[PDB]
């Protein structure tokens, strides 16, 4: 039907009756994540754990790009 | 077989449809670039970059029969 | 075509009276049972209430007594509206998951969601259809069609006609344009342009065209289970899982976040549901990592009525090593209520015989019929039900129309009733293998 | 409104100072068991805890599970509760000791308050303004109003097919938007077009309303390693592209009680520790109680009540050791035991009428004897399933409450164990052709 | 704030002097456990020198006696220089790896490599993007105190192009690689925009010194030079999991290049130690193992925790002391500890008092040193939050005998739980059969 | 960047520090007390005899077990034989719970231990053009083809080292890498010389700051020569080549950019990869440019390893081309893991055991265990007194002989603590009740652990 698959019976689509898939989708995907470029640079000064951050041929931005594609768009990049 | 479709009657399920069984960013990342972007990166003053650098086809390892089945007699019988 | 007279082709529900609940000994099939009959109605008839849990309900009973028979009556008798979902037992045991939550999909499959709404469809044989793509493109179109009654005029936009040569609708073809998506599906080809297709077969049915007005709403009712919505919400595109079985361990939050908005869908009166039988068919094959989680997969509201079936009498539980009745641990005993059948009387045998015999078409003598029963109160009904078969075609060599003793004392001849193979086997002991030894002549 | 096992189990049933009070909530009796869930549900709320085990004896039959969903009625739909049972904990894709881990991060709940400005209306233009930023005129059935967009929530409503005049309902706050349908306005513009026409609606542009809504920290765990969902689009391959569970390690929790922290320290979130509920522990074998032992002693550990109903039995995985509950002793010292002890016969009959004004199923004071006859002879689980169907032989012969009749005629419709037990073994003698297969 | 009151929460630190290794009785919460807190100190002081490679040091003794908070204090009094590592030995049974190798990475996780650096890094807010379609441009940054112009000339105009970067962002740019990682924008501009999108998040301005250069010591471990070589983005395995067997000649290059930069001066290598609690878990197959992995330099001084007796070790079929083979037993080396005389379970009482901020009558602690006495720590221990929630039914603020003595009766210490057992067999299911009544 | 810190480069001791090698004569005889060792000589010397024959290029699948109790130096002859062949000589030494794995057959971890085993070097040469390119100007043709525009007959390139320049005239089409690479003055490439396509290394140092913020890697200048014709030796073990030609490293498609991008797996290798290998590597020995080197399987703790396994090596035993098998075993009669049938000397099958040159390890004197004392003493540095040796040597008798060469660590603690420099027979006599042997362990754990009860162990 048209209420589970377009509606609010999918848990992704966030529309009014899938009142949670909007607030979810933002603070599990940016806000309360441990990849976004805020929450690296106040943990890559010693024993913490982005210390190795520094070496591998990476930065905050290919970090954060790796993390959140699929294994599609990360070969294509 | 075609894979399984969903048949819901709204728009956005066909929208939803079109937007990931065929995916066009997909497609463009895996066959190749259009002509005309061929044609504007090798015509400008400047050298610019292609999101498919290259064909990301892999290239098939049977040269008579290449990602089909539909085969023919042969000369040879 | 894919009706091929099977074990159980005779049962067209469970026979019993729906008002005073009398088990009436012959109607529908079900001939002779009448005690476990009448549980089951009671049973039955408690699943259509709703206002129950997940209970259990054992079918206990010696062999070829009739509890598959029982379980495919209640199968019959609720039709395509209550989902009832058979189990074999040994399903479980997969490798693409573990054990417990593949029992616990088995559980949810059977929980249906019931919600009616409505679309816009359009019948109608198409006169003609003429697009404006002249180097142009698909941009404005006429499409003309006609019921017996109506005939209209419509215009169309540029996504209809990408959908218009997309199913390439001639002129005389009886679509279906369902207005709110697009797809079009062919009902199939007027008949009054049969001269018009020449790219068909010669042989190649045709229809009439549409009676009624050209522009009316559907009230289809669908009915999806809570299994289906978990599979759906699991992948980029995940429903092609539960038609590939590709799907794995499920994370219980999408389970309890589906449990959350069904109540909020029966609260608003969008859905309502539809609790359904699970048949799980023998039992004592769940070793009791099973049965400690059956103990607690019955206690949600959520849950279908279980009714299940047990051979074995004092026996084993697997898993474990102590013995136990019918197979299952005591603490989960306590939970289940067990109706028992009995072995059959030698007139039930030739009533059931008689049922078999008309199902299959083949006739009979009353000799032939007495022999019948005379050999199934000593070998069971299944080897009768197989002599019918074989007997029919034995009289089918010789040209003969009815079968008779000289035909049901062949098939006894040739193909031995399991007695006779035991006693075959302890006679035959030294060249059968029987753990060690072979011995040639 | 449907009857299960527990629905009329709705408190505990205390006192201002804490004493149970006999029939009361739904219970009947089983007063010291009820004391003391009552002061362990003040042990969860008093939020002085970072792991503490409680585990319930007694056997089968006896309220154990009925004391954990009074517990968790009696802590609200607030503070997480997640109840598994023991043979859960096996996979085939993760080992047996990060299932637990999961489930402790499951129990623990994050408590986030939202407001969230939704737009609903009709699209009156797309002007783009800079050369970037982009004006749309939301319409209402109330008025319109103006708005400016981000250039990246412009490229979420450019995937979206969204052209002239569709409704559309943005989300102001977090950027999530979807294409509801045509307007009824421009529904014939052609006459055969194909889009879902849906009239304007006939409230505000801009409706404010907050949400209090939680997040386990075990979601973070699983939207911090891998990226679930939302473009995850080369999982529909299925066979090793699919989301399977993987071996979380430490490291990625440690580095998520850092940030949950810090939010917490904004003052953004708030923190509510959960209730783990596993029953039937012995099917937990002893490499589980090895892993607990570590785990229950982190500071950020939930609560966890244990159910088990066993004797001296054999430790599972170990044969060659016997214990008491089937915990090892090794943990058993751990854990507060709490007993469950048996039902009197003049305790049974207020559980009969209990349940039968759960159902509706209205009876007789001379079939309430009947019934609390067959529980106390034969068993509590038994007596109380034969209340549902004495009422389907009541209302099909004319009646309306269940007299002694349609229970004297049930109980032979509806054998229990131990009849069946008797006729399994004495009437099914000899093992033939139409004797059970033992 | 995600730190609640556990069972090892008032041991901070040995607790031993540090000159002389004299273990004084009631310091930094460890309580008169003089003789085997003497031995770990001595472990400890071995550590911190780094010279030994791979010893192995079992602590046995009866349960509820101290051998999980010896090993805590030893890992509160190193400090977060030196590595330690809580594995339990049931996280070791996977079904993604071997037993093997998650034994393996086990050894590879506690010795770390030290190396110190300077950091070249720019934080910025974008003020206005300047490109001169003539190639070069200008690039204008401010902070809370500067404001620059910094030329660019032909790529890095490109790599702003793919990052897309608009006026108000906070850029940070690593000039010893050269790559822009936009941190996000700032509340300078949250009043500019109304609608935001997703990935935009908010940020206060950088504050001093544009060319901020700083001195940092990086601590990694070797577990996490041989993840990160593993496969090509696999920086994020250490974090998923998603990583199996690694091969022998990844490691082996590995601890090569670690020993050529321990020549060349660039690294420092600090070994840790691993922690393996209940030991006893581990079958035959890890204890063949573990007797060679202790053979290597690149071992760290294994410290392992047991408590059962004479018992038969699990994979085979023959009893032995302390659930070990004795081929390893002779390897190892054995603190036993003791229990507790009453003395000191009055003062650990009221330690674990004083951690739970709960206040005690005298009366009451002498009553629950008897409750003690008779039943053990792990009981005697979970009365006191009992006793202090019941008094807070009644309200009351110093607890007493009456709250103790309730908690006593309604919580089951273990030694009366087997006697309810034996007492009621009939209904619990024992291996067979249950009444019901 | 990384600052370089000026302290000791010392090492750590492990507990087979102090062997150093063998220790023989010219002759083959043993000599106590010689590089670590003390005593043990027919087992020195049928050591030599392995060593011998491995360097002597006749082992092609011989098998060698070590017998004798734990603790009394297989694997310290297992190391003496690794630092007495060297480093250019290859030396895997794996355990038996090292073939169980999750991914592949445990008859096939063998093989690929195997064929670490094996060596082989190759001798070869590099011929590259090197430097930072100064200039890239063309050269007009002497016949420019009619219908188009320029016509470039040579491409000059300046090529400029750390030691000299030199201009280079090319064919011109090199232009493709050019314009592929984006080369342009100021960037490090390297010409080859069988294709001669260049590939650029990155921007050099002397010009990192022209531009102020537009950055990438700043290599420096190459500080060597501009035409190396530079000789290479290379060494590839076979299960190099199994991997490389199993699981190709680089591709250019998707799905290769995925096998990479996701986890590598073990994967079961089929024998005719592996035949195919062995008949081009025998032809590439015939032409006379690879050295094969056969090496030593240490396969310590053999009595893990199940039925299963030696039935799989005796297949791979007999192949042509295979290293020595070093076993090592300390069981007497056991029962093998595999089959629980049959109790045969070692864990060893009686089949398996014919293929074997059994060599013994003897027990140790109790006038040999102080002069190890002496030898461990001196290793690590803790200096002692005579009567501290005897001490320690008394517990070595008595009790073990890997618990008196732990009595020198908390000893040497307890001296530098007490306020000493040497180890005196007070600190072992402190040292010897922190920490206690097995025996007075499991003293206690019969004695004082009487049952299971209260204060009492778990049985
Ligand atoms: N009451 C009945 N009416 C008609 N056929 C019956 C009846 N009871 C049993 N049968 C027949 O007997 C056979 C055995 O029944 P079934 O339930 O399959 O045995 P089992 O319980 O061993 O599975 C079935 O093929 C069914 O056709
Ligand atoms: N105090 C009580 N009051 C009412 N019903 C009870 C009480 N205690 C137990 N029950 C009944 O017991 C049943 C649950 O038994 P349960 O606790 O599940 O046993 P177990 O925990 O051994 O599986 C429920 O049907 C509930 O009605
Ligand atoms: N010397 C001590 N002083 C204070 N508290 C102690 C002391 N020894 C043990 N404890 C406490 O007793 C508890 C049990 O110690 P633990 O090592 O967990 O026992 P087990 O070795 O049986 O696991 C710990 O929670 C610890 O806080
Ligand atoms: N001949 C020897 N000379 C010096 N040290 C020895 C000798 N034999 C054995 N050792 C020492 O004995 C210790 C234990 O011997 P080990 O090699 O573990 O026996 P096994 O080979 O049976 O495992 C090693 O640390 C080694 O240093």
């Amino acid at each position: 039907p048209r209420l589970i698959w377009c509606d609010g019976g999918r848990l992704d689509k966030p529309g009014p009756g899938n009142l949670v898939a909007g607030f979810r989708s933002k603070y599990l995907n940016h806000m309360m994540n441990i990849w976004t470029p805020e929450n690296i640079r106040s943990s890559l000064e010693g024993i913490e754990n982005f210390t190795w951050l520094r070496f591998v041929d990476t930065s905050l931005q290919e970090a954060y790009r790796a993390s959140h594609t699929d294994v599609f768009a990360r070969a294509v990049d | 077989a075609p894979p399984i479709e969903v048949v819901c009657d709204s728009r956005s399920a066909v929208i939803e449809r079109e937007n990931i069984m065929f995916h066009p960013a997909m497609r463009k990342a895996l066959f190749g670039p259009t002509p005309s972007e061929i044609k504007e990166a090798s015509f400008g003053p400047r050298p610019v970059t292609l999101y498919p650098p290259r064909a990301l086809l892999p290239a098939p390892d049977h040269d008579k029969q290449r990602f089909t089945n539909i085969t023919v007699p042969s000369m040879a019988r | 075509g894919l009706n091929l007279i099977a074990a159980h082709s005779h049962i067209r529900g469970l026979g019993v009276d729906a008002d005073t609940l009398e088990p009436r000994p012959s109607s529908q099939g079900l001939v002779g049972q009448e005690k476990a009959r009448k549980a089951a109605a009671v049973v039955l008839e408690m699943i259509k209430q709703g206002k129950i849990a997940g209970r259990a309900v054992l079918i206990a009973g010696p062999p070829s007594t009739g509890k598959t028979a029982i379980a495919m009556g209640m199968a019959q008798s609720l039709g395509q509206d209550v989902p009832f979902t058979t189990l074999a037992a040994s399903e479980i045991f997969s490798l693409e998951m573990s054990k417990t939550e593949a029992l616990t999909q088995a559980f949810r499959k059977s929980i249906g969601v019931r919600i009616k709404e409505e679309s816009e469809i359009m019948e109608g044989e198409v006169v003609e259809i003429q697009i404006d793509r002249s180097t142009g493109g698909a941009k404005q179109g006429k499409l003309t069609i006609k019921t017996t009654d109506m005939e209209a005029i419509y215009d169309m936009g540029s996504k209809m006609i990408d959908a218009m040569t997309k199913e390439r609708v001639m002129a005389g073809d009886i679509i279906s344009i369902d207005k709110s998506s697009g797809k079009i599906t062919k009902l199939g080809r007027s008949y009054a342009r049969s001269r018009d297709y020449d790219a068909m077969g010669v042989d190649t049915k045709f229809l009439q065209c549409p009676e009624g007005e050209l522009q009316k709403r559907k009230e289809v009712v669908h009915t999806v289970s809570l299994h289906e919505i978990d599979v759906i919400n699991s992948r980029t595109q995940g429903f092609l899982a539960l038609f590939s079985g590709d799907t794995g361990e499920i994370r219980s939050e999408i389970r309890d976040q589906i449990n959350t908005k069904v109540a909020e869908w029966k609260e608003e009166g969008k859905a309502e549901i539809v609790p359904g039988v699970l048949f799980i068919d023998e039992v004592h094959m769940l070793d009791i990592e099973c049965f400690s989680y059956i103990n607690r997969a019955l206690e949600s509201d959520l849950a279908p009525i279980v009714i299940m079936a047990s051979n074995r009498g004092v026996s084993r539980i697997r898993g474990t090593d102590y013995k136990s009745p019918h197979g299952l641990p005591l603490d989960f005993l306590d939970r289940v209520v067990i109706i028992n059948t009995h072995p059959y009387t030698p007139d039930e045998l030739r009533q059931i015989l008689s049922i078999r015999a008309q199902e299959e078409e083949v006739d009979l003598t009353p000799d032939a019929l007495a022999l019948l029963t005379k050999i199934g109160q000593e070998a069971g009904l299944r080897y009768a039900s197989n002599l019918i078969t074989t007997s029919q075609l034995i009289a089918a060599k010789r040209r003969a129309k009815q079968v008779g003793v000289e035909d049901v004392q062949r098939s006894f001849k040739l193909f031995y009733d399991p007695a006779r193979s035991v006693r075959f086997v302890q006679e035959s002991e030294k060249r059968l293998i029987g753990n060690d030894g072979v011995v040639d002549f | 409104h449907r009857t299960a096992a527990h629905t009329h189990i709705k408190g505990l049933g205390l006192n201002s100072s804490g004493i149970a009070e006999k029939q009361a909530a739904g219970f009947v009796g089983q007063c010291a068991a009820r004391e003391a869930c009552g002061v362990v549900v003040d042990l969860i709320k008093a939020h002085k805890m970072a792991g503490r085990g409680v585990l319930l004896a007694g056997g089968p039959g006896t309220g154990k599970t009925a004391l954990a969903l009074a517990i968790s009625q009696e802590l609200g739909t607030k503070i997480p509760f997640c109840p598994i049972t023991g043979s859960e904990i096996y996979s085939t894709e993760v080992k047996k000791t990060e299932v637990l881990m999961e489930n402790f991060r499951r129990a623990i709940g994050l408590r986030v308050r939202e407001t969230k400005d939704v737009y609903e209306g009709e699209v009156t233009e797309m002007t783009p303004e800079e050369a970037s930023t982009l004006l749309i005129g939301l319409k209402s059935a109330r008025g319109q109003k103006k708005l400016r967009l981000d250039p990246s929530i412009y490229e979420a409503i450019q995937k979206e097919r969204v052209q002239v005049g569709d409704v559309i309902y943005i989300e102001t706050n977090t950027g999530a938007c979807k294409r509801v349908g045509r307007s009824d306005a421009y529904a014939t513009e052609f006459d055969l077009e194909a889009e879902e026409y849906v009239p304007i609606p006939k409230g505000e542009v801009h409706k404010k309303k907050e949400i209090v809504q939680d997040v386990t920290l075990h979601d973070l765990d699983v939207a911090n390693a891998r990226p679930q969902g939302g473009q995850d689009i080369i999982s529909m391959m299925g066979q090793l592209m699919k989301p399977k569970m993987t071996e979380i390690t430490d490291k990625l929790r440690m580095e998520i009680n850092k940030v949950v922290q810090k939010y917490i320290n904004q003052g953004v979130a708030e923190l509510i520790p959960g209730v783990l509920f596993i029953d039937e522990a012995h099917m937990l074998d002893i490499e589980c109680f090895t892993y607990l032992n570590k785990a229950l002693e982190s500071p950020i550990a939930p609560i966890v009540v244990l159910a088990s109903n066993r004797g001296i039995a054999t430790i599972r995985g170990a044969d060659d050791l016997k214990a008491a509950h089937g915990i090892p002793p090794d943990f058993l010292q751990r854990l507060l035991i709490i007993p469950t002890h048996p039902y009197e016969p003049d305790e049974i009959r207020r559980i009969v009428r209990i349940r039968a004004q759960t159902e509706g199923v209205q009876l007789t004071d001379a079939a309430v004897d009947r019934v609390a006859e067959h529980g106390v002879r034969i068993s509590l689980r038994y007596c109380l399933q034969l209340l549902a169907p004495a009422s389907i032989l009541a209302r099909v012969n004319g009646r309306t409450q269940v007299d002694v009749q349609d229970i004297a005629e049930a109980e032979e419709l509806f054998l229990d164990a131990r009849r069946s037990a008797n006729i399994l073994t004495s009437t099914g003698e000899s093992g033939g052709l139409h004797g059970f297969i033992s």
